């Protein structure tokens, strides 16, 4: 029905919110997930599959994002990309911790499996939507149509990936139980703060492309917390 | 005779690289299973039947896929994409990882599982029609023979045809996408 189209209107009504202010979202989103980071750190033969997993791992991402890249975007995005999965996956876990979990499994090993389940195309989807939108008339109403364009596949893909979670969390053994949680959450997460975050950064991305500076404040945080995430995962796993 | 020889050739090094990932990856996973019980040498076990076996169907599936979709009507247009391929091997090594380092109460749920995951898999990284067919014969016709290996109630009789399934997948995924490139 229209139902579409409604949430297109309200959705691209929220680009332009999501770009009209970019500051007080970031402020707000990094605080957030260090507050719910806070907890985590309060509270030969089996070698070789975990290492040649994470060199899969690092050529997918060099991958993904040779084939992401497009014109008037800097390099880093890619990295801003690694920081939010990054950034997602930890806001699960030091959330799971909230309401009482057993972490039985090893974090190093599993957070490959991780990032591969929720991947990166959900936001390479949306930058060739709204590069693709004109570099004429407009550099914040050019991101509103392009997320307009694409929220019905956006949401599709995710209730597909909760069908599927829910599946898996209907297997009555308990590592997977867990591991689907972890999944689930990791994905609203990716949800709320791709939005939040990405959005307003290729606005902001856009307009220095445009009129000629956040990426240098992403990318730092960004590369504090993933030096805090290696650390986390490090000590645990060995 | 010398640009025919190109393409043949082409085709050649293809297939052969194909056959070393296949020995690679059988190598990994049999290394994986086994740690329940020189490591250079615990890992060269089994030095008769897998390698060949494992690459040689490697091969021989990426070398096919393509030919009969080319010989037969349209291609493929799907995320058959490097990225979505390099994702293919890792899921697959984690499935073949799951295999091992995890115990059930009972067969039916890993069976069950395992092959709702294959089927999810297939639906995520191929919707063809086909791939289907020419999986589960191959699942088919290697469970089978080795069957018959053994004539010289366990996961001997579980996980071999879903895996041997999803590797086939996974293989004529690789040989398509790498067809695409010439
Ligand atoms: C890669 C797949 C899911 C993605 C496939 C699909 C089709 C749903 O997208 C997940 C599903 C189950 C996961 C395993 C669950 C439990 C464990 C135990 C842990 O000690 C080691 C990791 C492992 C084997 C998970 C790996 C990733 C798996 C296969």
């Amino acid at each position: 029905e229209r139902l579409r189209e409604k949430i297109s209107r309200a959705f691209y009504n929220h680009g332009l919110l999501c770009a009209s202010y970019p500051i007080p979202i970031i402020l707000f989103t990094g605080f957030c997930i260090l507050a719910c980071c806070y907890p985590l750190l309060k509270l030969v033969a089996e070698l070789i599959p975990l290492v040649t997993t994470y060199i899969i791992l690092f050529a997918y991402i060099y991958f993904s994002t040779r084939k992401i890249d497009m014109v008037k975007s800097k390099w880093g995005l890619a990295l801003a990309a690694v920081v939010t999965v990054l950034s997602s996956l930890l806001m699960s876990v030091g959330l799971c911790t909230l309401f009482g979990l057993t972490p039985t499994l090893n974090g190093g090993e599993i957070f490959p499996y991780l990032v591969v389940v929720i991947g990166l195309e959900n936001v390479l989807v949306l930058t060739k939507s709204v590069v693709s939108t004109p570099v004429d008339l407009e550099v914040k109403l050019r991101i509103a149509q392009g997320l307009s364009s694409e929220s019905w596949s956006i949401m599709k893909n995710m209730a597909t990936e909760l069908g599927i979670i829910l599946i898996g969390y209907f297997t009555l053994v308990p590592a997977i139980q867990e591991f689907c949680l972890f999944a689930v959450v990791g994905l609203v997460s990716d949800f709320f703060l791709q939005m939040l975050f990405f959005t307003t950064v290729l606005s902001i991305d856009i307009r220095r492309m445009e009129l000629a500076r956040l990426a240098q404040r992403l990318i730092m945080a960004g590369t504090v917390v993933w030096i805090g995430i290696l650390v986390y995962t490090d000590p645990a796993g060995l | 005779i010398s640009s025919v020889t190109s393409q043949s050739v082409n085709l050649m090094i293809r297939g052969v690289v194909l056959f070393f990932i296949g020995v690679f990856l059988a190598l990994v996973l049999n290394l994986l299973q086994i740690q329940r019980n020189d490591v250079i040498a615990s890992i060269f076990s089994s030095a008769w039947w897998v390698p060949p076996c494992c690459g040689t169907a490697s091969a021989v599936i990426g070398l096919l896929y393509p030919s009969i979709d080319r010989h037969l009507g349209e291609p493929h247009k799907f995320k058959r994409e490097w990225s979505s391929v390099m994702r293919c091997v890792a899921v697959f090594v984690g499935i073949n990882h799951a295999s091992a380092k995890v115990d059930f109460d009972n067969n039916i749920q890993l069976s069950l599982t395992l092959a709702a995951l294959s089927i999810g898999l297939w639906w995520t990284f191929d919707r063809s029609r086909s791939g289907f067919g020419l999986g589960v014969g191959i699942a088919f016709l290697a469970t089978v023979v080795t069957q018959l290996l053994v004539y010289n109630f366990l996961y001997v009789r579980s996980w071999l045809p879903c895996i041997f399934f999803a590797g086939g997948i996974t293989m004529g995924n690789i040989g398509r996408q790498l067809a695409m490139y010439e």
